[PDB]
RNA sequence: AUACCCUCGA
């Protein structure tokens, strides 16, 4: 299935949301496999009946069969094997998938309209493929080069940046400090600048 | 979520499904509301035609107008994650076929706005030609008003004779039949009315060529607000 | 280890109200500030139109003869009522007019538990012609339940119950004789005006009470 | 100037100088209420007078 | 303009955040820009097999 | 109405002053909430006792060389400022430090005052200092109001919060608040968590009913 | 449920 992507700043780096509805439909015989073994339905029939009403109970089954169930997700063109890599879903709220924001630099993909196909894996070899040779943990650097392509764009560098920054004269400037620790409590407690010349 | 609320960003998507009578080998398939093994509940959202009365809510799947063709059904069903209000439905009959009940209700329909379209255009210029020839003549010569009456008279008879005609050519040029394709017997179209709310996924673009696709919808409280207390809108 | 007592409350307008609390340990203003803004501004229960029928109308993308408004415009304009309930939960509520004029909030029928703040909302326009009787069913809520979340000729509303519009706080220094480091904080809470201020207030502590008598 | 509004037509008395001899006001519009349009959305008009 | 309506003139003044509820160090933008929606609904996008 | 009250709150112990404390049922702002005000009401508001000056013979002025002992003046005030005391007896008291390997537990103690690490290092020799213990509020920074120190009086050491997704039967779109603590061990962070919930409810006791 | 044509997005 495929849907518009939008960036998930809540998830970690080996996990991508995924639709209620198109995770229901890509997993279905597993649900219907999970739901004949639970024995809450009989037939098919009552099955299907369960997964198209959408009962409570089928959220549970799917989270089950969704926990470690790696999928696939590339973009339109894919130029290079990391344009398609594996992510442990996670179940969210809506029609669009979530992306980890530091995997967009490798699909060359931006949230201006773009679109990915996502794909499940079936067999234990194809699951076990995607956790252990393209799961988005493996490939941070660059097959071209050695250097990471995982790496902080735009917006987190921008934060990185700020905050490793130095003002001549600023609030806060000139106390040492005991650990990171203190100086976390005195920066939250708003009596030192986020970057002010201190000693630690 | 005040975008949401306030509902800025909803659109309306209308959208029409279709349904043909085709001359089949065996025979015409008629549009009838005994569909065979058709359950009881969306026989009830039905008419006794074979058609959704206008104003339903139609979830997915269920059965919008009702088809047998030879006895197999035809019916038209919504498509799958399609749900909507049926705001409209137009019947279409070939020439030498019998004219539905529901095409009769609509024609009549047409038609009483039609007649009362041009009833109250006529009462508008006779009301206006009543009170100028009022107005000309002193409170209630003698040649002048008698001769203005009979003028005022003249004119109102033929507005009416114009007006009848027109209404006439109107009733008929109703009354006539389509050029259906070869083997359409009769043709039904519905219309199915959806508030599109923007959810995350939607794209949004401003005028200067910065696109983007809403990502999530926090509620008032996480959005910056000034010190003045009022929320903002959009991060861009 | 100082509390608010009495607390003040200033009536700027019937919707715009002011609220105080004067004493207040150092560095709680902000807190309590925020903590009462978030939950006014989220959790707030209040009553809006949540079906409306008409006689003449079978969905709400058509119109009316002699309204100026389509049903649309009639809906989004019931949108905007600002009712309170005393009694019970859910209640009915019916508005009947013919001939030429403007229908507001003051000609929708009255009742015994239902008031009516803004009387002047105009809800639509009416032609010589025009005729609209149409049945409000309204119920009371917390947030924004859209017709989804919740026969033929019913026509079901988006309903967004919070009463609450804006909630400001500013932070100021409290002399209460005693030292010079307390200060207070001044609720600039703006609503509706189905909810008094002061239980507002009360809504907001209680709720904040639960939610740390969670631990 | 408008003889009568609603939110389906406009009646427009037409100006006694802007006219010809006879049948002086007629100007009936009649305003498309919600129609789909070929990219499946609504084109509804509303009166302003 | 924006100095006659009782606004910085810079267009720009410190917002507080909607969270933590403490002002941000520095000025930020905000006003009043003319936003679209396309016809490029996620919910004709959404397609599952 | 009726809201979502977790009574199923754990505190996962990381460590022996680390814990984390996660809430998961939580309606859709009040993981925010919660977190800010325990994050606000811990590392600012929440009473304690700690070293606000010293007084080390023969260091003048606090950019002073000073000979016997392997560090310098900063060291030992940074030293200083990691101890962690409780004062049972009064809120104002002086401790004296003779010594000619210092450590905390050198340091000699009277009935009131407790000091929970005596391991804690001052200084490495090859001392006569007096220093002052008074009970604060939270963090006060020596500017705002050797012979001055900045004191933590707060009995946590870090706050941070998050809050993540939690998946319901039928809502399925709700928050969950993981809150870490980590103390000077003066207070178990359960404890700590359970005397700022307590502080934060007393601000508006009066008017809840 | 097969081929062209048109339009649009990345
Ligand atoms: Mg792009």
């Amino acid at each position: 299935g495929r849907s518009v992507i939008t960036v998930g700043p809540t998830l970690r780096l080996h996990q991508c949301g995924l639709p209620k509805k198109m995770a229901l439909e890509l997993f279905k015989p597993f649900i219907f496999g999970k739901l004949e073994g639970r024995g809450m339905a009989t037939t098919i029939k009552a099955a299907k009946k369960m997964v198209e009403r959408e009962l409570p109970e089928v959220w549970d089954v799917l989270a089950e069969v969704i926990r470690e169930h790696p999928v696939l997700l590339n973009r339109a063109p894919t130029l290079h094997r990391l344009g398609i890599q594996a992510f442990e879903p996670v179940l969210i709220e809506g029609k669009a998938i979530q992306l980890h924001p530091l995997v967009c630099a490798a699909y060359n993909a931006d949230f201006d309209g773009d679109q990915m196909a996502v794909h499940v894996p079936l067999t234990l070899e194809a699951q076990l493929e995607a956790r252990a040779l393209m799961m988005s943990t493996n490939n941070i650097l660059s097959p071209a080069n050695g250097e990471p392509i995982i790496v902080p764009s735009q917006d987190v560098v921008m934060g990185l940046y700020y905050m490793t920054r130095e003002a001549i004269n600023a609030k806060g400037e000139g106390m040492a400090f005991a650990d990171l620790q203190e100086v976390d409590r005195a920066y939250r407690s708003g009596q030192a600048s986020l970057h002010a010349r201190v000693k630690v | 979520e005040r975008v949401v609320q306030e509902d800025r960003f909803t659109t309306i998507h209308i959208q029409e499904l279709t349904c043909v009578a085709r001359d089949t080998k065996l025979g015409p398939e008629e549009i009838t509301a005994d569909i065979p093994n058709v359950g009881e509940a969306a026989l009830n959202k039905l008419d006794e035609a074979g058609i959704v009365y206008v104003g339903a809510e139609v979830q997915a799947g269920d059965i919008l107008v009702g088809k047998v063709t030879p006895v197999k059904d035809t019916s038209l069903r919504v498509p799958t994650g399609t749900k909507g209000t049926v705001i409209d439905v137009q019947v279409f009959t070939r020439d030498g076929v019998e004219r539905d009940s529901r095409a009769l209700s609509i024609e009549k329909m047409q038609l009483d706005q039609i007649r009362k379209d041009l009833n109250e255009e006529f009462r508008i210029v006779e009301g206006a030609t009543f009170e100028r020839l009022r107005a000309a003549l002193v409170g209630a010569a003698d040649d002048a008003l008698n001769e203005q009456l009979e003028k005022a008279q003249a004119y109102i008879s033929d507005r009416r004779q114009l007006l009848d005609d027109k209404f006439e050519d109107k009733k008929r040029k109703l009354q006539q039949g389509d050029d259906l394709a070869p083997g359409v017997l009769k043709i039904v179209k519905v219309y199915l009315a959806i508030k599109r709310r923007i959810q995350p996924g939607d794209k949004m673009a401003g005028r200067h060529g910065n696109k983007g696709v809403v990502s999530v919808i926090m509620p008032v409280e996480d959005m910056p607000h000034d010190a003045n207390g009022t929320p903002v809108d959009i991060v861009l | 280890f100082l509390t608010p007592r009495h607390i003040d409350v200033q009536v700027v307008s019937q919707t715009r109200a002011k609220i105080t609390l004067e004493p207040l340990e150092r560095g709680f203003g902000h807190t309590l500030g925020n903590a009462l803004r978030r939950i006014l501004l989220s959790s707030m229960p209040g009553c809006a139109v949540v079906e409306a029928e008409i006689d003449g109308v079978l969905h709400e993308y058509s119109a009316i003869e002699g309204v100026q408004e389509d049903v649309i415009e009639i809906l989004l304009n019931l949108k905007g009522l600002a009712i309170k309930l005393h009694g019970r939960d859910e209640v009915t509520l019916t508005l009947a007019k013919k001939g030429s004029g403007v229908v507001t909030a003051a000609d929708i029928q009255l009742d015994h538990d239902v008031e009516i703040i803004n009387g002047d909302h105009v809800i639509a326009n009416l032609a010589d012609n025009g005729a609209l009787n149409m049945k409000l069913k309204v119920a009371r809520g917390r947030g924004y339940e859209p017709a989804d979340a919740r026969s033929i000729g019913r026509l079901q509303l988006d309903a967004s119950f919070s009463p609450v519009r804006r909630v400001s706080y500013v932070v100021e220094n409290a002399r209460v004789e005693q030292r010079t480091n307390l200060d207070k904080l001044v609720l600039d809470l703006e609503t509706n005006g189905t909810l008094d201020p002061e239980e507002a207030i009360r809504r907001a502590a209680t709720i904040l009470q639960q939610q740390l008598a969670a631990f | 100037v408008i003889d009568s509004v609603d939110a389906s037509r406009v009646v427009v008395r037409v100006a006694d100088d802007e006219v010809e001899t006879g049948e002086a006001g007629v100007d009936i519009y009649n305003l498309t209420k919600y129609t789909r349009s070929n990219q499946n959305t609504c084109i509804n008009q509303r009166p302003l007078v | 303009m924006l100095k006659l309506a009782d606004l910085p003139e810079s267009g720009q003044m410190r917002l507080f955040d909607g969270r933590t509820g403490n002002q941000f160090e520095r000025p930020t933008t905000v006003g009043y820009m003319y936003m679209l929606k396309l016809n490029h609904l996620v919910d004709d996008k959404m397609h599952a097999r």
